[PDB]
RNA sequence: AGGUCUGUGAUGCCCUCAGACGCCCUGGGCCGCACGCGCGCUACACUGGCGGGGCCAGCCGGCGCCCGCGAGGACGCGCGGAGCCCCCGCCGUGGCCGGGACCGCGGGCUGGAACGCCCCCGCGCACCAGGAAUGUCUUGUAGGCGCCCGCCCCCACCGCG
């Protein structure tokens, strides 16, 4: 239902103010019509999605996909960070991929050191480059000649 | 709370408890109903009413101070009408059962009346969270 | 026979309102809620006058039958000429469209 | 015929005086009540292009009421522009 | 063309149906259906009884398919 | 259900209303073979009759069988809604009943006879073999 | 005095509708007039066959007319009806750039 | 000499002009069916059908209470989004719980007026992957899945998106 670019979602005004400030880092990730917003604060370590524990997100079979940014690296740094992700857009899979992208970008920023940041960048991008850089391709239009983007209505030459 | 436990276990356990405690009591017209024009046949299980009620109460708890109309819940139980040699079209569920369920809940003060519709009363939130922690272990 | 269990000999002079709750949706709607219209009432009054005292030709093709019209002789239009029709008890509660053919059957 | 009528028992069947629901479209003719008895007693909407008196293929969207064919000629002035 | 009983009349339900598998390690409702020459639901129910007995265990349960193993061998 | 070995009373081939039901299919759907009896009117009928609807047809017993017979001839006297009967109303009785295989032939037949004598439009299209409802026949269903 | 007045600008052309606001904000330099909310564009759409007789390959015109609009409800009662007229005069005269003031 | 004088206060020349081809009113017809084919829609099933549950879109978008199985109906106010899919069970290769054409009672809506459209019970046609022939397509593409607008008193298997 949510567009993804609403001012409310982008600024995460849903959270109460006194807890809004404690989140410092801001991150973003998207795939196709899906926008995921992540706020980070250092802590004992934990993740959330749309007010849900990270484990119990229901593509089920894609749990490893939502958690790849973690098991790729060590849990050492993920231990000291806590996230409150909020996602909205089109399709379960798109939301999944956007979420993992946001996780990667957010963890990358919080390192606070540029050299180790570059080292993590090299490690992560070696694996699936589309964990940091976004995916560009997007749905295209349809022309009146046919009933699809490229397909045309069947023609009878006789 | 509830949000850290999947809906599959929570719904069934709360349904069993809701039947044992005698909160909701299935009326007579639960014998011969199809639950929505979209469907074709009748429910196979013998206690669909209580599952439906538990899903509804969870829906109300998740919505917080927002208010949900009887029809608003009926669009979340919509299905697809088939068997008509024409493209399938979506349709809404039945509202009478939902209405009876909310009446039964409200008669127990678990569901406060708002400006439009209703929302979860504080004691209802208490009960939902209590069962959630009780079954979390 | 009968009519929804109602008698026939008494069906004469038997109030249309009483039978109305014994018919289908269309009659209980038009006759009750939406009501009737002037020309049809004039038609019925004319038929009453004749029965009290030649076939009544008419263009009316949606004039739901009454019960007292059993045994009457009325002609009807089919877009070209005038057809005769006689009303029978089981035919009560219906229109005059079904009893006047506008086309003709097909043959080879 | 002003001094005549039907039976009272039949009068109960008179159509509800509740005004008819089949009006006539007026883009902007004062609503006021021999051949006058039935010159145009039949009542029906007559929506038509406000340019050409043609009742066929008229857009009612946004309250235009313009024939599709006569739309192209004046679209340039009306503001509609052909891009994309 | 092929007709399968939906329930064993008698004996069949222990002399063999509960024994043919015993001389097997892996199985599935369809494997036995084609093997034992009977319907599917019978295999479902019988496998329920067997797992309750404890001899036969599960490896990958799902709504569509549930492979079993002969733990007691 | 919860049955592996057959009942000692297992009736392998049931019979009712001049129709025979094989005793190896689930109960609710096997009964559908009766003309005039579908699913909806099945699961409702049994339940009022205190019968399990997921047990094989071969397992029922006389007492259950006859009990079902009774509700199946005088159903309105058992709570079933009046809007559920196949014949929601009758022309001569004026009441609401449910008719079955033995007397379902004389329900479209005698109906037709009524159409003929009245010289209705609907009857004529039934005699020359034409569509009854508003249906295009220029190119539809060519024989 | 104070009226909680509103300013609304409606038009089709992006050029003038964007230049006119700049002059307005100039005029409200000292009366506190501030940023305008820019509503989503109301892209009206119409399609039509290009052939009056419907011959040949079926083709379609696609005309659309956008309706940009901006709102300067900032003034509210911050200004008096005395200079609300002054607000409406020092502004430039654009031929078509409809506007309306409500409280 | 492709189509359009039947889009127009765009028009030459012909035909009609007081028993009218003018304008208007009541009816009927444009849908009528032994048959030939053109664009489409639904299927012939286990990579599936039914029931319960969880859940996310965009062109954009209106809701509460109460009766009614449902379609719908009486009130009162400004408030708000889905199919595929995933999970648990039943069915078990049988033209069967695949398929929903056709037909019989009935309950409602629009309209002055149902021949129009919806919902319920019942009956349950062909169809076992389709010959000669032939059409379209290279990334968010084909294919599958659904959702809004157009003409519209009611109705979308159509068209634009
Ligand atoms: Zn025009």
């Amino acid at each position: 239902m949510a567009k993804g670019n609403r001012r409310d979602l982008l600024e995460r005004n849903d959270i109460e103010v006194r807890e809004r400030d404690k989140y410092t880092v801001h991150t973003l990730g998207k795939k196709k019509n899906s926008v995921a917003v992540a706020f980070v604060k250092a802590g004992k370590g934990d993740i959330l999605v749309n007010n849900v524990p990270l484990a119990l997100v229901r593509p089920e079979i894609l749990r490893t996909k939502v958690s790849e940014p973690i098991m790729i690296l060590g849990e050492s740094l993920f231990k000291g960070l806590d996230m409150n992700i909020k996602v909205a857009g089109g399709g379960h899979v798109s939301q999944i991929y956007a979420v993992r992208q946001a996780i990667s970008r957010g963890v990358l920023a919080s390192v606070k050191d540029e050299a180790a940041r570059s080292e993590l960048r090299a490690k992560l991008v070696s694996y699936d480059r589309q964990l940091v850089v976004s995916d560009p391709r997007r749905c295209e239009a349809k022309k009146f000649g046919g009933r699809g983007a490229r397909a045309r209505r069947q023609k009878s030459y006789r | 709370s509830v949000t850290r436990v999947p809906a599959d276990v929570f719904i069934n356990s709360f349904a069993a408890h809701l039947k044992n405690r005698g909160i909701i009591k299935c009326p007579a017209f639960t014998d011969y109903v199809k639950t929505g024009v979209s469907r074709q046949y009748a429910p196979r299980d013998a206690d669909w009413f209580y599952i439906k009620a538990a899903s509804v109460i969870r829906h109300f708890y998740i919505s917080g101070s927002h208010s949900i109309g009887v029809a608003g819940l009926a669009r979340k139980y919509s299905s697809l009408q088939k068997g008509k040699t024409t493209p399938h079209h979506t349709k809404r569920a039945s509202c009478k059962v939902i209405r009876s369920i909310v009446s039964q809940f409200l008669g127990q003060k678990l569901l406060i009346a708002g400006e439009r519709g209703r929302h979860i009363s504080p004691n209802g939130r208490k009960m939902v969270e209590d069962f959630a922690e009780g079954l979390q272990k | 026979p009968n009519f929804r269990g109602v008698e026939v000999e008494k069906l004469a002079t038997m109030k249309i309102t009483d039978i109305l709750p014994k018919l289908n949706a269309r009659c209980r709607r038009r006759i009750g809620k939406h009501g009737l219209s002037m020309k049809h009432l004039r038609f019925v009054n004319k038929l009453r006058l004749r029965r009290a005292a030649k076939i009544v030709r008419t263009h009316l093709r949606d004039m739901i039958i009454f019960p007292e019209m059993i045994g009457m002789t009325v002609s009807v239009y089919n877009g070209r000429q005038f057809i005769p029709v006689e009303i029978k008890p089981p035919m009560v509660g219906r229109a005059l469209r079904e009893y006047s053919m506008s086309y003709k059957i097909v043959s080879h | 015929r002003n001094l005549g009528s039907c039976g009272a028992e039949d009068l109960d069947s008179r159509v509800h005086p509740s005004t008819i629901f089949w009006p006539t479209e007026a883009d902007n003719a004062s609503g006021v009540p021999m051949r006058e008895t039935e010159f145009c007693t039949h009542i029906a909407h007559k929506r038509e292009c406000r340019i050409c008196g043609n009742y066929n293929s008229v857009y009612r969207k946004y309250g235009l009421f313009i024939c599709r064919r006569c739309f192209k000629e004046n679209a340039g002035k009306i503001g509609f522009v052909k891009l994309h | 063309k092929v007709d399968y009983p939906t329930l064993f009349a008698d004996e069949a339900a222990m002399n063999e149906a509960l024994k043919f598998i015993k001389n097997s390690k892996c199985i599935t409702h369809t494997q036995i259906c084609e093997r034992l020459r009977v319907s599917v639901a019978l295999a479902k129910r019988v496998m329920r009884q067997l797992v309750k007995s404890g001899d036969f265990a599960i490896v990958s349960k799902s709504s569509r398919m549930t492979i079993f193993k002969n733990m007691t061998k | 259900m919860t049955t592996i070995v057959q009942p000692n009373d297992y009736r392998d081939l049931l019979r009712m209303f001049n129709t025979n039901i094989q005793g190896k299919v689930v109960l609710e759907c096997a009964l559908v073979g009766i003309k005039g009896i579908g699913r909806r009117f099945a699961n409702v009928a049994l339940k009022k009759a205190n019968i399990d609807v997921h047990k094989r047809a071969g397992e029922l017993t006389a007492a259950e069988e006859d009990a079902l017979m009774k509700v199946l001839e005088d159903p309105l006297s058992h709570g079933i809604p009046a809007w559920m009967l196949n014949r929601n109303n009758d022309f001569e009785s004026g009441k609401d009943m449910h008719i079955l295989v033995n007397t379902i032939a004389s329900t479209h037949r005698a109906d037709l006879e009524r159409l003929r004598k009245t010289r209705c439009e609907r009857g004529v299209r039934h005699h020359h073999n034409l569509k009854v409802r508003g249906q295009h026949t220029k190119s539809t269903g060519r024989r | 005095m104070h009226q909680k007045y509103t300013i609304i600008v409606v038009g089709k052309d992006l050029k003038l509708v964007e230049r006119y606001v700049k002059s307005i904000v100039k005029e409200g330099r000292a009366f506190g007039i501030s940023g305008p909310c820019r509503a989503p564009v109301r892209r009206l759409t119409i399609t039509t066959r290009k052939s009056p007789c419907g011959e040949g390959t079926n083709t379609w015109h696609r005309f659309e007319l956008r309706m940009y609009k901006r709102t300067f409800w900032v003034t509210c009662g911050g200004n008096d009806i005395s200079t609300i007229l002054s607000k409406t005069v020092v502004i430039p005269g654009i031929q078509v750039t409809v506007e309306v003031e409500e409280p």
